[PDB]
């Protein structure tokens, strides 16, 4: 029972399908950072409270 | 096989239509009646332009990958050399083919 | 396969599913008891069933 | 329609047995009603009675 | 005592004694009949002949003809009759008739080029049992069916494809009829390449792998 | 230019030709009653340019019979 | 009979029994190999040829369009031989020749005291993704080169083949002495020369 | 089309009730024109939104 869907190991490591993991990951990371930055920017002007 | 069948059928169109017209009415047919109905309309003796166009439409475009020049290592796969190291027997075949077609210019 | 021998059970009758007109007739009698707006195009409401 | 033109003869038997019990046709001993969940075959039976 | 299932001749003789009282048209070949019913046991032929008899008495005749015997056989192998195909539109009857006629036509054509296929017997588009249309062939002797040569399998494949390709060449448009052909065909085609080894895969037809069936006991 | 044939035709040819054209058009288009153009041009891929002999409609037409 | 590493025939029939629906050819059981287990490599190659000979001869006589379904199990047996050569470290691949089988061997008890059944597991941890292609390509080379070889063998000896089939058709069962006699009086000279060279040796 | 509705039973979708003809493709036929038409109709909503 070996793996038979080799597709690329020349400049990366890919298997058949996967196309959809780079888009997903960049979206997730970008949105989480934007949210954290908005939280920081609000709390940064209300330190006395 | 599918090209063979489509070639058989796009000659006896009249026989098929006579058979359909006959069968749709009685809803049943016996082998003898069918055989004589199909014998009544033989195929055309010559090929007219309409018959030639129909026979050219009786072709398929089913792609066959390892056909002709694609019978050797890449087998017509564009990405095979970015995924697999070249096997050993493939290198041997390349070597013997190269020596064959490279001593024949001297032979 | 014992009862299907002659004399015991030698006749089978197939009762099929209704059609447009059959369904229209069926629902025209389920209205003889209940209250129903009379001018109902029974044929069309039966075509969609 | 088909089984109408058929069950005319079983009704013929149910009306008068010695009319066709000797007239060549066999003894009508048993019949099966086949249809589908929801065919309500009882209905048909009543009509024959 | 061990009584086995009857062979061709056993069924033939049961038929002979079962119609000994009756009268049959001289055209039907009951050797050919008993040759096309492998798997029945004794009483089924009685049911068939009685059913044919009652269709005879409903036909206002007494002589049993090919049509009545075929009706009996069909009722006791396929099932009860069912209402006919609609006629308000061209499509249904046209498509099913095209299926039947294409199969019959290419069968009769292949039979007249190599001689391996059988002969067609009876075409019908009377919805009867579970199917809407039917095409029966004349079975040969058991000696015919012990082997499977290459040409015979090629012809079986072509016959599998004929129905859908006929509907498409008559109607002018693809349907889902092809769906039921290719499936069957593909199965056979695999058996043609891997298990039996008839193709040219490798220079000879011997591949490194093949899938042998398992018994139906499992 | 356009159709030429004869010069300016007489008065009897006009009438007999009108009735003849009506008859041939009717008997030609008879079997294609009640379907769309794509179905037709896929049933007659070679063109509707002669009479049909196998019509199987609910009220079937025979060869060369008009409506 | 013409391969110097295979045992001599003992009898050949064409009368099917109640369990084998075709003929049989039976060889003299060599006790040495059967008792020690010394099945050499030469012998395995020749056994491959023998396993394909049936289909080779069918195609030679009855034409290619008449290949039958009588050689399904002989094809399975030829596959068995060809994979055993690869999995027993007899290959000609340099990374495989005298070094490895195919995978990991695990034995299991059969339905007897001394019977063991072998199993081989092959994963990504022992086959490197481009040795799979070589295993396939070499087993395929073995099978199809063997077929071509035996086909040419039977081509060179057509006379003996037809004589043998006529005699078999007329007697329904023959013994080894008749076979060897016929083939020695009708065989090709070079094949008989080879068969005579290796005539005395016990084990090969 | 027999009826077009918006959020029936409060579900957050639409709903269109299609009535068809059973005497044209008798529960078994599927041409190519029909399939392409269905694809277009099912993508229409996304495109309009
Ligand atoms: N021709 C008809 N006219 C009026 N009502 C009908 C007709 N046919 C069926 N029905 C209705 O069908 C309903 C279901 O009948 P039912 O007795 O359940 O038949 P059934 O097929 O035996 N049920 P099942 O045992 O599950 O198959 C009845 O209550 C009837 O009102």
């Amino acid at each position: 029972p070996k793996r038979r869907r080799w597709l690329l190991n020349n400049g990366s490591w890919n298997f058949w399908f996967n196309f959809d993991k780079l888009y997903s990951e960049e979206i997730v990371t970008t949105w989480i950072l934007e949210s954290l930055i908005q939280t920081y920017k609000y709390l940064h002007k209300n330190t006395e409270l | 096989c599918s090209e063979d069948v489509l070639g058989i059928l796009a000659e006896r169109q009249e026989a098929m239509w006579a058979g359909i017209k006959a069968l749709s009415d009685r809803k049943e047919l016996l082998g003898s009646e069918l055989r004589d109905i199909f014998d009544a309309h033989p195929a055309a003796t010559s090929r007219d332009r309409d018959a030639r166009a129909e026979l050219a439409a009786a072709k398929l475009d089913m792609t066959i990958f390892t056909e002709g020049a694609n019978s050797r290592w890449p087998y017509g796969i564009e990405w095979l050399d970015d995924a697999y190291p070249k096997p050993y027997w493939v290198q041997q075949q390349e070597a013997e083919a190269a020596e064959a077609q490279a001593k024949q210019p001297a032979a | 396969s014992a009862l299907i021998r002659p004399g015991r059970f030698d006749r089978i009758i197939y009762m099929p599913l209704p059609d447009a007109l059959g369904r229209a007739k069926i629902m025209q009698v389920h209205a003889r008891n209940k209250a129903v707006d009379p001018n109902i195009n029974w044929y069309e409401v039966a075509r969609a069933m | 329609d088909e089984v109408k033109k058929e069950i005319n003869e079983i009704i013929e038997y149910l009306r008068n047995p010695a009319l066709l019990r000797s007239r060549g046709v066999a003894r009508i001993g048993g019949v099966l009603l086949a249809g589908a969940p929801g065919t309500g075959k009882t209905l048909l039976a009543k009509a024959i009675a | 005592i061990r009584m086995p299932k009857p062979d061709t001749e056993g069924r033939l003789e049961i038929l002979k004694l079962h119609l000994r009282n009756k009268q049959v048209a001289p055209d039907v070949d009951l050797l050919q009949l008993a040759r096309d019913l492998p798997g029945l046991v004794g009483a089924d032929l009685a049911n068939i002949v009685n059913e044919a008899a009652m269709t005879a008495v409903r036909s206002g005749r007494q002589q049993l003809t090919a049509r009545d015997i075929y009706a009996g056989v069909d009722r006791f192998t396929q099932g009860e009759v069912r209402p006919s195909l609609p006629t308000a539109h061209k499509l249904p009857v046209l498509c099913f008739a095209a299926k039947e006629i294409g199969i019959a036509l290419v069968a009769g054509e292949l039979r007249d080029r190599y001689g391996r296929v059988e002969l067609v017997e009876r075409v019908s588009i009377q919805p009867k049992g579970r199917a809407y249309s039917r095409t029966m062939f004349q079975r040969g002797t058991d000696e015919e069916y012990q082997l499977m040569t290459r040409g015979r399998l090629l012809d079986r494949i072509r016959l599998a494809l004929a129905g859908g390709f006929a509907v498409r060449t008559a109607l002018g448009e693809e349907t889902n009829f092809t769906a039921a052909d290719i499936k069957r065909a593909t199965r056979m085609a695999k058996k043609y390449v891997f298990y039996y080894g008839f193709s040219e895969a490798g220079g000879a037809g011997i591949t490194t792998w093949a899938n042998q069936p398992y018994s139906g006991d499992f | 230019p356009a159709w030429r044939g004869p010069g300016e035709v007489g008065d009897e040819d006009k009438a007999v030709g009108c009735l003849l054209g009506a008859a041939v058009g009717n008997v030609l288009a008879a079997p294609y009653q009640g379907d769309r153009h794509f179905e037709v041009i896929r049933l007659r891929r070679n063109g509707v340019t002669d009479f049909w002999k196998y019509d199987i409609g609910a009220q079937p037409v025979q060869y060369g019979q008009y409506t | 009979t013409l391969l110097p590493a295979i045992e001599p025939v003992e009898y050949a029939t064409i009368i099917p029994s109640t369990r084998s629906p075709l003929g049989r050819t039976v060889l003299k059981p060599h006790v040495g190999r059967y008792t020690t287990g010394v099945w050499t490599y030469r012998y395995l190659r020749e056994q491959l040829l023998v396993a394909l000979a049936g289909r080779a001869g069918e195609e030679l006589v009855l034409g290619r369009d008449e290949l039958s379904s009588l050689n399904q199990h002989r094809l399975q047996m030829a596959r068995q031989v060809a994979w055993k050569i690869m999995n027993s470290g007899m290959s000609s691949h340099p990374d495989y020749q005298h070094l490895r089988g195919l995978g990991s061997n695990y034995f299991d008890g059969s339905s007897e005291p001394g019977r063991f059944q072998q199993t081989t597991v092959v994963m990504d941890a022992n086959q490197t993704r481009s040795e799979a292609v070589d295993a396939d390509m070499e087993v395929e080379g073995l099978l199809n080169g063997g077929y071509k070889q035996v086909f040419e063998l039977l081509v060179r000896n057509r006379a003996a083949l037809d004589a043998l089939t006529e005699l078999l058709l007329e007697r329904e069962k023959i013994s080894g002495e008749e076979v060897v006699q016929v083939v020695e009086e009708l065989g090709h000279p070079e094949d008989l020369a080879r068969r005579a060279q290796w005539a005395g040796y016990e084990l090969l | 089309i027999a009826r077009v509705s918006v959020c029936p039973l409060n579900v957050l979708t639409g709903f269109t009730l299609f009535v068809e003809d059973e005497d044209k493709n008798v529960n078994a036929i599927l041409t190519r024109s029909e399939l392409e038409g269905r694809m277009v109709v099912h993508l229409a909503g996304r495109c309009a939104e």
